[PDB]
């Protein structure tokens, strides 16, 4: 009765708004009802009836919801693809300013959008043809209000990448700008930036790579991976994204290491072997790792932050690779300051074990005796003097004092021969020079 | 591509919905039913390449024969076609009502008639199956665009029938 009512009143838009609404949120209410007004014939007489009545924004409005929630659960052929896409996106152009319009307009495609291939191809590019790429963006961009229509903008767009047609049709338009301001004023939200993220990467081509977008898309990767560190989908998208551009442009990681990415990685690695293995994860972050890798600077760079914080199993991996630990800036060694901040004993035994020079460890002595801190400069004693001649040559230096404590493991001691069995550092290393030996 | 409505008029209880259902929801013969009100069904037609014609079935209840038919039935309707049942000449009567009616109250853009065919409902059932001999003086009389036997249950001649026809209505 309610269709017969629309039919025989065409003429009226407040007949159709009351009664759309009405047997739109019947289908809402039960599911059963879906595919019968379909096999009934309800879609294209309805898109006819909209292109009767344009001029008002409440009749497409109703329109796009009720096909929403018609369409919705359901799988449509190339057919219907091509006798409902175009004239929705007709719609939605004649009404571009009208916020809902919009909104159930994206919402409907989204859920419409997903020999043969043949066939398909045809309507792909007709689709384009029909300029829905533009009125997305628009309509993403030029509003940026009520977040679920930015959802819904970027779920429709990816579905967009995945065209044939598509990638440098949207490299035209400046998706990646829309996109990144969505990212910028979406911070705290997970399903804007877990969406945005895969987009970035799927997005990137060589001529966004430069200055100008690239160091903002570093500050956002940078942003949105330590917003949320724990997430594992967030992370794996967004280093996927990072291994594309590396893969892109080996000029990126320039800033990227200015901007606090090792942050990123050192709190993963802690985290991932710590918490549950994944492979995948671990190893896609590993291949970032080996391409930030080459222009050692950057690794110096990496050392001096990494030795900055408490990071004991990163600085083995460091060393392992190279980077020599006696990267002073002159105004302080790094065995200086590294027994300056309070650091754990094991930072200071991998600094001395690998290359560091006499002066400044001496100056590292003095540095431990006047905050008096045993373990140190036990530590310490055993590289200045100790001998295989089993003889102590604690000499010219000048300490103010002595203390039992201070030269405590200086001596043999073998009740027992300590056991460090942990090989975390020494794999870590071994994948990551795998992965840089591998790719050269 | 393109998209056309034609609407289906007849006498009461001659099947009305079964040949609707045989050309679209691939349904034919079942229970005889009472069409309460005007109901719909869609076709898809990929008459060419590159070209793929919709049609909407309006299948017009002629229980109400005696009331007023509305124009806005007809309404930017693109084509039309009567069906009676074999077995009544009053059936053969009211076809006559609905081409009078369809006459009076229906126009085209270029105004000529849109084009009208006679479909023989039932022509699988006895005794007056093949009787086109008289027929044909309605045929030639009417001016109709096609006439043409028909069986739903059987579904024997609709497909080539419907395909004349919008060859036909496509042909204007």
């Amino acid at each position: 009765e309610v269709m017969l009512s629309m039919l025989m009143h065409s003429s009226s838009k407040e007949v159709f708004q009351a009664s759309a609404n009405a047997l739109s949120t019947l289908l809402e209410q039960n599911v059963n009802f879906r595919k019968i007004l379909l096999s009934k014939g309800i879609h294209l007489n309805v898109l006819e009836l909209m292109q009767k009545h344009i001029h008002s924004p409440e009749v497409a409005e109703s329109g796009c919801k009720m096909l929403n929630h018609l369409f919705e659960g359901s799988n449509t052929s190339l057919d219907i693809m091509a006798a409902v896409v175009p004239k929705i996106l007709t719609v939605m152009k004649r009404h571009e300013t009208s916020l809902p319009v919009q909104l159930e307009a994206l919402r409907a495609i989204l859920h419409f959008i997903v020999e043969f291939h043949h066939k398909l191809n045809m309507v792909k590019k007709q689709c384009f043809k029909n300029d829905i790429h533009k009125l997305v963006l628009a309509a993403l961009n030029r509003f940026i209000g009520n977040p679920g229509i930015q959802k819904c903008g970027l779920k429709v767009i990816s579905s967009i990448v995945h065209f044939p047609d598509a990638l440098e049709m949207l490299s035209l338009e400046g998706a990646m700008d829309s996109v990144l301001h969505t990212l910028q004023m979406y911070p705290d939200d997970q399903e804007i930036q877990c969406l945005g993220l895969s987009l970035i990467g799927y997005l990137i081509t060589k001529k966004n790579v430069f200055i100008g977008t690239g160091h903002l898309l570093a500050k956002i990767l940078v942003s949105s991976l330590y917003r949320f560190k724990d997430v594992a989908e967030i992370q794996t998208k967004g280093f996927q994204t990072i291994l594309a551009i590396l893969k892109l442009s080996a000029s990126f990681s320039k800033l990227l290491v200015h901007h606090s990415f090792d942050l990123v990685i050192f709190h993963q690695m802690s985290s991932n072997i710590m918490e549950q293995k994944d492979q995948q994860f671990l190893n896609l972050c590993c291949k970032c790792f080996a391409k930030v890798a080459m222009d050692d600077y950057l690794k110096n760079v990496m050392l001096e932050r990494a030795c900055d914080q408490n990071n004991s199993i990163m600085v083995e991996c460091l060393l392992l690779l190279g980077a020599d630990a006696n990267q002073a800036k002159e105004g302080s060694s790094l065995i200086c300051q590294v027994c300056e901040k309070e650091s754990s004993p094991k930072l200071v035994e991998l600094l001395l074990n690998s290359g560091s020079r006499e002066q400044d460890v001496r100056k590292a002595l003095t540095i431990s005796i006047g905050k008096g801190d045993s373990q140190i400069i036990s530590l310490l004693l055993r590289r200045l003097a100790l001998d295989a001649n089993n003889s102590i040559c604690l000499g010219g230096f000048c300490i103010g004092k002595v203390e039992p404590s201070w030269l405590g493991p200086l001596f043999p001691d073998k009740t027992s021969n300590l056991r460090k069995q942990t090989n975390i550092a020494s794999t870590l290393a071994r994948m990551v020079i795998r992965y840089q030996m591998k790719s050269a | 591509d393109h998209l056309f409505k034609v609407l289906v008029v007849g006498d009461a209880a001659v099947g009305k919905t079964s040949l609707v259902q045989r050309y679209s929801q691939d349904s034919f013969s079942k229970h005889y039913k009472s069409t309460v009100g005007v109901d719909f069904a869609l076709k898809v037609l990929q008459w060419s390449d590159y070209e793929i014609v919709r049609l909407q079935l309006w299948d017009i209840a002629g229980l109400e024969r005696f009331a007023a038919m509305t124009r806005l039935y007809y309404r930017d309707a693109s084509a039309c076609v009567i069906m009676f049942d074999v077995t009544n000449a009053t059936t053969f009567s009211n076809s006559q009502r609905w081409k009078q009616d369809l006459d009076s109250k229906l126009t085209l853009p270029n105004g000529e008639p849109v084009p009208c065919l006679l479909l023989a409902n039932k022509c699988d059932l006895s005794p007056w199956a093949v009787s086109r001999d008289q027929i044909d003086r309605f045929s030639k009389e009417n001016g109709f665009t096609g006439w043409t036997e028909t069986s739903v249950k059987e579904n024997k001649n609709i497909n080539e029938a419907m395909r004349v026809l919008i060859e036909k209505m496509m042909r204007n």
